[PDB]
């Protein structure tokens, strides 16, 4: 049987080369079973005229595959969209032999369309593969506002979900500007210090002038770009040092002919023994229909492998990718590029000399540069955080306590509208100091502008829910460490990171000297005689929301309660309230502290107390394990036996 | 007591000659992690090669066979998977010499038994050419006598149906090497195992490790 | 707001005849009494052919489905199931006529709206043999205030990606008589509803029950 296919380029002399190919290609089946014939057609400076040549070029023969090459044309975008479009109304394959443009791979667009070239927006599984082997973890990714940028961005930021690990910032600039230091600088504000460039040559030129001027390419950094930035003006002026990538045999626009015209003869010698012969279109105009057996024709040929291609071994993805074809990593020794290593997509195997970094050093360098200064937020609790105001010296009065030795102090700043200076001192400011003892490292104590513990809610019109209180001034970069009595909860884990637990507790009852646990039907069911309320935008209340059993109780509760503090407990006392739920610790130490209050009952409810932390910072594990020898040690046992036993 | 929720069960014609393009077709549409075929050698043989066609022969699939396939024991065929498995009686490996000497055995200890009983043996009853005989009744007791049996420390005590019951079936399966090796025994309804785990092969050999599966040590 | 708890999700693969076996075991399988669907109008006459053998067609289950599949919505095809939801845009029953006079309407509107400005009147570019455009001129003003032009009292917002932006859409089902009828709108955002409880009209389920204080 006669066999035919069909192939565009522009060259007139690798034409030649293709014939060749196919004849070779036909020399290794030529029983008459399947024999095959070529076409060619040359590429035109216009569009339309090019698509009424491939119409032509179409209904010339029963043509089964179309290839398409790149002309010396500049405009490398919208090439092989003439043919493409016209195939893909017919539902003909095509296949394209060099082509980088992440559009074609929308099959709902292009209907029918194949490709044997990793297109850009596979190389971030090659980043992330050598984030994973260096262990970079913290990285900031800058992008433009182009798709195949966004879309990029999009892929990487979906293996970091994936992996659960999110990206530290992302900064995008619009396409073609210049000036946009303002973006270097903002992204030159973090503890982290990696960057992922890609954009255009001309962008990459400007982004490199800035980011010299900036001083931001000396030692400490790292950062590596694709494959279009390191090509063209782009690679005049740049840092020494800039990792980057590049393809095995790309651009040869040879070498990938003979494995098309292979896989090509493969797919249509195993297509010709099917039943249905649907006889590929021969017509162009009043043909309104579609070849009858394409998705069969474009499904077999996704699923041929070749043996021994020039390239290598050549298999389809699920939308025509290359593969895991090979990758050439690179850098920027003193204006020269050289070759460091081959990976192939998978793993990367260090073949070369050394790679030097843009500060000249040797040493592999670490992201996340620690900062030695950082800003604490807290809450106003009795037991734990005491707050009083300075005298006029600047200092608030000293106060010594029975065993001989001064308590501790330290100037907070930040209460209500006020920002007035105060001091504060107690049991947390006693771990604070001895942790910031042992770690090494400077604070400036401050307190909260809302006075909530912190709860998270979605405000109406909206569809995002923010954080309020403290732990909303935590995750928008305002404080860096909470030093509170912060208790643990799902939904506190699932946006920060806390340590071992230092504390202990649960949650009882207040009463004035038949109150018992929560099982009477006189607190189930609301009546006068009876009122119970906590501490609005807090963990109870979280606790009795997520709680369909409760929702009588919860109404009742979100009746009237009260935004306050240590005020409930007076509230309590102004026989105003008649119980109160509340933390074990805060309430039993008021309760064995200053006269006729008694605790109901036992705790129902435990959780414990930590310090809370951005997510996956550096300082967890140093902060763990100090709070866990200062457990052992015996020295929250003597701090204990000083601030909450000495009463009674 | 488990539930053993049925995925599904197809009838296809294995034999010499038919469609194969249909067999293909049905073979390509099945979805489940465990397989349990039932054919003759030529079927499977025929069936394995269609399924390595329609890549059901991977790591991730496994297959079981009865006796009755599988052929020789001697010598596994191409196109069977690694990692087949089927249960065989005991004396899977013995010699056919052995095999004879524990038929003359087991014959000696059922007329040792009956004259035990009876201090004798049946006289024979071999006229092929007349063919007499309505039901005897000492054949028949000789008979009822000849069912259990029991020496060396091997019970073989046959149901009235010609077949023995109550045997200590071995299970075996095809090692990475191309060769029958020993699995796991069975002894009065208990079964063991000589791998915690089942040890899973690739085209490549070097076995590959289930990612979602994780060892927990402990203690009392 | 809602909890939206979801059963499960299904991606099938249906298309001519022959591969039609595993689709069968994967929708056996699947019990909700609402579904969603998303095929195209080639492949309703088979995912409902096969749906109508599985026991998923009785008054019990009801269907929604997007604007997507039912092409030819003035003859509606057979083996479709009784009262299934879909939306569709602004003037379904609007004639030809109608249709081309609020095209032409809406174009000459954006015109004017620019002659109000008295600015010019674009004229288009040249032919196709040249290949001409190759800058983007100040008539881009054009494009951009052909955009936010009502007419008759409909909004028209069209927005950057080429498809309106919140005309008004009405929900239609397929009652007794094989014809698609009216439900309700969703102007301003807010549901209207003709029926306030689901007719469910016509082994069985779906029993009534009745308590009182
Ligand atoms: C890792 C290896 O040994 N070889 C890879 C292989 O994937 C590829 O096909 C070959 C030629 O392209 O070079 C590279
Ligand atoms: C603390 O920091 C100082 C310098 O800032 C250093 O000399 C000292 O060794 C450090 N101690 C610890 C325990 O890190
Ligand atoms: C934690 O301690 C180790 C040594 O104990 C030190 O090398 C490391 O820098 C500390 N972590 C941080 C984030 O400072
Ligand atoms: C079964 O075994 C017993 C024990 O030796 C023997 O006496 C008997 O003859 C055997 N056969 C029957 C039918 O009981
Ligand atoms: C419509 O868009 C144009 C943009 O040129 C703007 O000038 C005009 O104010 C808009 N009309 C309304 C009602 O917003």
């Amino acid at each position: 049987k006669i066999v035919n296919i069909g192939a565009v380029l522009s060259t007139r002399k690798h034409e030649q080369m293709f014939r060749e190919a196919v004849n070779q290609a036909n020399k290794r089946h030529g029983s008459w079973k399947i024999q095959l014939n070529a076409t060619s057609v040359t590429h035109k400076p216009n569009a339309i005229q090019m698509a009424l040549s491939v119409c032509e070029d179409l209904i010339s023969s029963q043509v089964y595959a179309i290839l398409v090459s790149h002309p010396p044309t500049p405009n490398d975008h919208f090439t092989p969209t003439p043919v493409s479009y016209t195939a893909g109304f017919y539902r003909i394959p095509v296949l394209g032999l060099t082509t980088r443009m992440s559009i074609y791979s929308d099959k709902s667009i292009h209907l029918s369309f194949l490709r044997t070239v990793p297109p850009y927006s596979h190389q971030s599984s090659v980043w992330f593969e050598m984030m994973r082997v260096y262990s970079w973890n913290h990285i900031i990714l800058l992008v433009s506002d182009d798709h195949e940028g966004r879309a990029a961005q999009k892929r990487l930021e979906t293996l970091l979900e994936e992996r659960e690990s999110k990206a530290e910032k992302v900064l995008q600039f619009d396409p073609g500007t210049k000036n946009v230091t303002a973006l270097l600088m903002e992204a030159k504000e973090l503890e982290a210090r990696v960057i992922i460039l890609s954009a255009s040559e001309d962008d990459a030129a400007t982004v490199y002038r800035a980011a010299a001027m900036l001083n931001m390419t000396g030692s400490g950094y790292v950062w590596l770009v694709g494959e279009r930035e390191i090509s063209g003006n782009a690679l005049r002026y740049a840092p020494d040092g800039i990792l980057g990538l590049q393809l095995i045999n790309g651009k040869n626009e040879s070498a990938h002919i003979s494995d098309a015209v292979g896989v090509v003869a493969q797919a249509v010698h195993e297509l010709l023994e099917k039943e249905n012969i649907t006889d590929p279109p021969r017509g162009c105009v009043g043909n309104t229909n579609i070849w009858k057996t394409g998705p069969l024709f474009k499904r077999v040929l996704m699923s041929s492998k070749y043996a021994d291609g020039v390239t290598g071994r050549v298999e389809f993805n699920e939308d025509g990718d290359r593969k895991f074809a090979n990758y050439s990593i690179m850098n920027l020794q003193n204006r020269k590029l050289v070759q460091v290593g081959i990976y192939n997509g998978t793993h990367v195997i260090p073949n070369d000399r050394k790679i030097i970094w843009p500060g000249g050093e040797t040493e592999k360098p670490r992201g996340y540069q620690m900062s030695t200064r950082l800003k604490i937020v807290t809450i106003h609790q009795e037991p734990f955080v005491y707050v009083k105001p300075t005298l006029s010296d600047g200092t608030c009065k000293e106060e010594f306590t029975v065993n001989g030795d001064p308590v501790k102090k330290v100037i907070c700043t930040g209460p209500n509208r006020h920002t007035v200076p105060q001091c504060c001192y107690g049991f947390c400011i006693d771990l604070l100091i001895k942790l910031a003892r042992t770690m090494n490292f400077t604070y400036e104590v401050h307190l909260v502008a809302d006075g909530k513990f912190g709860t998270q809610e979605r405000v109406n019109n909206s569809n995002k829910k923010e954080w309020n209180g403290m732990m909303g001034e935590l995750l928008s970069g305002q404080a860096d460490m909470i030093v509170a009595p912060l208790t643990i909860n799902n939904e506190r884990a699932q946006y920060i990171e806390f340590s071992k637990p230092f504390k202990y507790q649960g949650l009882t009852i207040l009463v004035k000297k038949r109150i018992t646990g929560i099982n009477d039907p006189r607190l189930r069911n609301p009546s006068d005689k009876f009122i119970y309320a906590t501490v609005k935008q807090s963990s109870v209340d979280i606790y009795f929301r997520r709680q369909v059993e409760l929702s009588t109780m919860y109404r009742h509760m979100e009746k009237h309660n009260y935004e306050s503090a240590a005020e409930a407990i007076q509230a309590v006392r102004d026989n105003k309230l008649h119980a109160f739920i509340w933390d074990s610790a805060v309430l039993e130490f008021e309760a064995s502290q200053k006269c006729d209050l008694v605790t109901t009952g036992e705790l129902f409810f435990r959780s414990g107390f930590g310090i809370g932390m951005r997510k996956d910072s550096p300082w967890k594990q140093n902060v763990s394990l100090s709070i866990l020898k200062s457990h052992e040690n015996g020295f929250m046992e003597d701090l204990d036996k000083t601030w909450v036993r000495y009463q009674e | 007591h488990v539930s053993w929720r049925l995925l599904d069960v197809v009838t296809l014609e294995l034999g010499p000659g038919g469609p194969r393009a249909r067999t293909q077709r049905l073979l390509r549409q099945l979805d489940a992690p465990v397989f349990v075929a039932y054919c003759s050698r030529e079927e499977a043989e025929v069936l394995f090669a269609e399924a390595a066609q329609a890549g059901l022969v991977g790591p991730g699939h496994v297959w079981l066979v009865p006796n009755l396939a599988l052929g020789s024991t001697d010598a596994p065929p191409a196109t069977f998977p690694v990692g087949l498995i089927s249960v065989v009686t005991e004396s899977w490996r013995l010699s056919l010499r052995q095999k004879v000497r524990d038929g003359v055995a087991i014959l000696a200890l059922g007329a040792h038994s009956y004259w035990r009983q009876h201090g004798t043996l049946p006289a024979p009853a071999g006229d092929c050419r007349v063919h007499p005989g309505p039901v005897s009744p000492a054949r028949e007791a000789f008979y009822r006598h000849l069912l259990n049996v029991t020496w060396e420390g091997r019970d073989f005590s046959f149901s009235p149906g010609g077949y023995l019951v109550q045997p200590t079936m071995v299970v075996i399966a095809l090692n990475r090497h191309r060769l029958w090796e020993m699995v796991g025994r069975w002894e009065h309804g208990v079964l063991y195992m000589k791998y915690p785990v089942w040890p899973r092969y690739s085209a490549s050999l070097q076995p590959v490790v289930d990612s979602r599966h994780l060892t927990v040590a402990t203690l009392e």
